[PDB]
């Protein structure tokens, strides 16, 4: 459901954007992002290879947001993989696209259809991603996400949800 | 309903590996490949989430779900982690994995006194890098009766 | 806040027990958490400097070589960019294998990388396994920068790290122009007629 | 918070008599080692010790089974549930925390009633050669050190031994780390 | 009733003197050590100290096995008294009979270490009383290796004689000293036997 840190990991380890708005503090903001989202880029991968002697993913609309993005059922990309912690005080979501680009929302309302109102925010951040970063050409490839249009088009539609 | 159940000891062992479709409950060839990295995984996301936690009661991990199978964990606190492998459409074991915890294990493990009690061979090659397990006659046929109803 | 401008990914690659750690935990100021090495395999430090009035990190992951991470590792060298073959001057089987991750980086590394190359623990001056001619010219038709890397009271790091971001900045260092932003007009009482 | 699941823990829990066994089982046993060693006082402390270390070392495993509890880190909270839900679970009694240190480290256990030292009295070659409970000095080190702590525990008093009460004079020295799984690559 | 504590720490209390016992002989005074406030004591566990007795010298093991009734005697012989004060009515000090005392411990004293009877007693004439309890209530946690079955009980068998000393107690209570031996004797349906002379 609710979300309360969009981080926008990289296909290649290290993030590339994180905003943790309503945090009411100042919280620790450095390079532990950095080593945090190596990590999880790690399990991500180390999550694929253990897998038991077994050998899905449709969502809907909601409307989340308040026209809208989508219409109609689809499909996710990532199956040998992680896709959601669980813990006490938080939850954290993730979401592969597929080009290989992971989005990353920690989650401060705990406790199956927290995934089907999660992706469908998660792919509305993507096509934000997809509009107001791809046509930016000072925006190079591989480098942090240094827009000021990308957070106050995303914060609009959260502030929407929650 | 149940892939896979293990334990891990406070030195970093696992010492108990129960793979089902009546396959091996000891580590001779599934040894390694998951072992020593499932515990990787989980110190991994154990040591992220006490940098993450505000609050004065800090967590830990209540499960990892992938878009296959579902990982349950129960870290006791003296250092003895109960992790396992499901499947999906069914909550929360963690009511089945502390019933483990108050009727099988203190019941034939640490009050079997002819066994030890798993800290380890009492080397220094202990510390992630020695073999041993429990296999207590007792400890396994009720260990093995009451998951099986849970296909 | 974060402030930078662009940001890297280096592995460190080599053989076991070359010495790869301790070369790295001098070097960059630290990275907070000593964590460990072995749970997820590879670590990381970060590092930052600047060049030609632009901010960089770059971000050094160190990769441990223990035999179960087969898939893992090949899967943690997608997208780096920047590279580092250490090996040894004492023990000699690391450079027969040097080659051998020269070339499984060449492979699926990047479209280019710029690959170091980095003999370690020269402290023990009388104790050379491998001749430094032999791998300095290994380096001259392979392209790749090469350093000395004496361990302790030694700098070779701290001007050759610096050299390969200098090399790897104009890989990647394309171009811009400004941002100076004034041009203003314009503050009328607004006689319109549409 | 706690002492409402002291008592939740005492309704569904096993229970047999405190006078009549027990305090005739650790008398037994210690009895033993007093002829046994052959009328010698000095040791029978140090094989006291390293028995109750061994029966600590077990009794922790059980007493986080039957309730669920973090890891405690401060001398608050062992302290807490020191007095609170170990001793209430286990013996029906409960100490009370006085003497606090500086720097939140070293503090005493002074005991109220005391159902191993009940109803016993204490023969005049044993004044000052003897400590009788120190089966709890063996359980509260051999069971502090097993949820990664490091401690100290000594009696200071007793009331067979002195008028002054039944206390122990618990010490933190250093906590313990978590080791990481290999040495090396 | 009476003021009550929890038997979980009594039964392993009541598990451990037999290491408490190699300890006592074994230790007259792979080992290890730990401190105390400018001291040492020299520790060795459990597992490491029954499994000395698998390899143990025959005057050493009973020499030990006289230690464990010495144990059962004494707690045996404390508890008569309080048990009378329970309520140990209609039976004498000379007790011409026995099987009215016999009829006194199972529902008297073995209720108040374990809970339940002594469910099976056998009627030799000549005074030989047959003591038999199904499931024993310290050895229901006790378990060898993956199918060892042979070399536990051979090894787990000082572990009975505790209650060679307490029906030595609560008879040295009422009078003699006897002789005392002790069976396994698996059960018909989902053992242990006790003499008396």
């Amino acid at each position: 459901m609710a979300i309360e840190t969009i981080l926008v990991i990289n296909k290649s380890g290290g993030l590339i954007y994180q905003r943790n708005f309503t945090n009411d503090e100042q919280k620790l903001n450095s390079n532990e992002y950095l080593i945090l989202a190596s990590t999880l880029h790690g399990v991500f991968a180390i999550a694929s290879q253990l897998t038991p002697k077994a050998l899905n993913t449709i969502p809907y609309i909601p409307y989340v947001g308040m026209d809208d993005f989508f219409k109609e059922p689809f499909t996710n990309w990532n199956k040998s993989g992680l896709r959601q912690l669980c813990t006490d005080q938080f939850t954290m979501f993730i979401y592969q696209t597929l080009t290989g680009l992971k989005f990353v929302a920690i989650s401060s309302s705990v406790m199956n259809l927290a995934i089907q109102i999660a992706d469908n925010f998660l792919r509305k951040v993507y096509c934000l991603y997809s509009d107001y970063v791809m046509k930016d050409p000072s925006y190079s490839m591989e480098m942090p996400i240094r827009s000021n249009l990308f957070d106050e088009k995303v914060k609009k539609m959260v502030e929407n949800l929650q | 309903g149940i892939y896979s159940f293990w334990i891990f000891d406070r030195h970093c062992n696992c010492i108990f590996d129960r793979e089902w479709t009546l396959a091996s409950n000891s580590a001779s060839k599934q040894n390694e490949e998951d072992a020593k990295l499932l515990y990787g995984m989980i110190f991994s996301l154990r040591s992220i989430t006490q940098k993450l936690s505000k609050g004065s009661v800090k967590n830990d991990i209540r499960s990892i779900s992938t878009g296959k199978y579902r990982v349950h964990t129960y870290c006791t606190a003296s250092g003895l982690w109960f992790v396992l492998l499901s499947d999906f459409k069914q909550q929360s074991y963690t009511q089945v994995l502390q019933y483990i915890y108050s009727h099988i294990y203190v019941k034939y493990v640490s009050n079997n006194l002819l066994s030890p009690y798993d800290f380890a061979e009492n080397e220094n090659e202990m510390r992630g890098q020695g073999t041993r397990k429990i296999t207590n006659r007792n400890f396994i046929s009720v260990l093995e009766s009451f998951l099986a109803p849970m296909v | 806040g974060y402030d930078y401008d662009y940001l890297f990914k280096i592995v460190l690659i080599g053989d076991s027990g070359v010495g790869k750690s301790n070369l790295l935990s001098r070097f960059t100021t630290d990275e907070f958490n000593i964590e460990s090495k072995s749970t997820i395999g590879v670590e990381f430090a970060t590092r930052t400097i600047e060049v030609e009035n632009k901010k960089i990190k770059a971000q050094i992951w160190d990769t441990a070589g223990q035999e179960r991470y087969r898939a893992i590792t090949s899967a943690y060298y997608r997208g780096a960019v920047g590279a580092l073959i250490v090996y040894d001057i004492s023990k000699s089987s690391s450079y027969e294998n040097c080659n051998h991750w020269l070339t499984e980086l060449r492979e699926n590394a990047d479209d280019n990388v710029a690959v170091g190359l980095i003999g370690n623990k020269s402290d023990l001056a009388h104790l050379r396994a491998v001749p430094t001619d032999e791998a300095k010219n290994f380096a001259m038709e392979n392209q790749m920068l090469f350093t000395e890397t004496s361990a302790l009271n030694s700098d070779n790091v701290d001007k050759a790290f610096r050299e390969l971001i200098v090399a790897i900045f104009q890989m990647v260092s394309k171009h811009q122009v400004d941002l100076s932003g004034s041009g203003t007009n314009n503050m009328g009482s607004n006689g319109a007629p549409k | 918070s706690l002492k409402a699941m002291g008592e939740e823990i005492w309704k569904n829990k096993t229970e047999k008599i405190n006078t009549e066994l027990f305090t005739l089982t650790y008398g037994s046993i210690v009895a033993q080692l007093c002829q046994d060693y052959e009328r010698d006082f000095n040791k029978v402390n140090d094989h006291l010790y390293s028995m109750g270390y061994n029966i600590g070392c077990r009794l922790i495993e059980d007493f986080l089974a039957r309730t669920a509890l973090p890891r405690c880190e401060n001398l608050v909270k062992t302290s807490e549930v020191l007095s609170k839900c170990a001793f209430k679970i286990f013996l029906n009694i409960t100490p009370n925390i006085t003497n606090w240190s500086h720097n939140k480290d070293t503090f005493s256990l002074i005991l109220d009633e005391n159902p191993l030292a009940d109803f016993v009295e204490l023969p005049m070659d044993a004044m000052k050669s003897l400590w009788y409970s120190n089966i709890l000095c063996g359980v509260l080190k051999g069971s502090l050190e097993m949820v990664q702590l490091d401690c100290d525990v000594w009696f200071v008093s007793d009331i067979l031994r002195g008028d002054s009460q039944t206390e122990i004079k618990v010490k933190l020295n250093r906590i313990l780390k978590d080791e990481i799984p290999i040495g090396e690559d | 009733s009476l003021p009550k504590v929890s038997q979980s720490v009594y039964q392993m209390l009541l598990n451990e003197m037999v290491p408490l016992a190699m300890g006592i002989e074994r230790q007259i005074s792979i080992k290890r050590l730990k401190i105390e406030e400018h001291h040492t004591v020299d520790i060795i566990r459990s597992h490491n100290l029954i499994h000395e007795l698998y390899k143990a010298d025959e005057e050493e093991k009973e020499k030990v096995l006289a230690r464990l009734r010495n144990i059962g005697f004494q707690i045996g012989l404390k508890l008569s008294e309080l048990l009378i004060f329970s309520n140990n009515p209609n039976l004498k000090f000379k007790e011409m009979d026995l099987l009215l005392i016999m009829k006194f411990i199972c529902r008297d004293v073995w209720k108040q270490i374990f809970g339940k009877q002594i469910d099976n007693l056998k009627t030799n004439h000549r005074g030989t009383f047959y003591l038999l309890d199904y499931d024993y209530r310290p050895i229901q946690s006790f378990s060898l290796e993956e199918d060892a079955k042979n070399e536990e009980l051979k090894m787990i068998e000082p572990f009975l004689e505790i209650p060679v000393g307490i029906i030595r107690g609560v008879l040295s209570s009422l009078g003699y000293s006897s002789e005392e031996v002790i069976c396994l004797a698996s059960f018909i349906d989902r053992g242990v036997s006790f003499h008396v002379q």
